[PDB]
């Protein structure tokens, strides 16, 4: 029903671009507050 | 709610709609519909 957010920080040290860092890191639940929402599409903020 | 809404002017601000190609899904609802010209006649506004 509502919106689940899971987040965690990472400290890079390999080369930015041309690249995703190999590596296993679990992703801990932060905040879910129960708005009833429809989503379709999205959208980034810069 | 006979003795409490229904009353002696009867409160008519209880909409409900009837028409809608998108259904509702668990817990989820539509707030303000679209309806444009959804049928492709020639002559607009014709009647039945």
């Amino acid at each position: 029903g509502y919106f689940k957010i899971y987040s965690k920080h990472t400290p890079i040290i390999v080369r930015e671009p041309e690249d995703l860092p190999q590596g296993f890191s679990a992703l801990e639940p932060l905040v879910d507050l129960p708005i009833g929402i429809n989503i379709t599409r999205f959208q980034t903020l810069l | 709610s006979n003795k409490l809404d229904s009353k002696v002017s009867g409160n008519y601000n209880y909409l409900y709609r009837l028409f809608r190609k998108s259904n509702l899904k668990p817990f989820e609802r539509d707030i303000s519909t679209e309806i444009y010209q959804a049928g492709n006649k020639p002559c607009n506004g014709v009647a039945g």
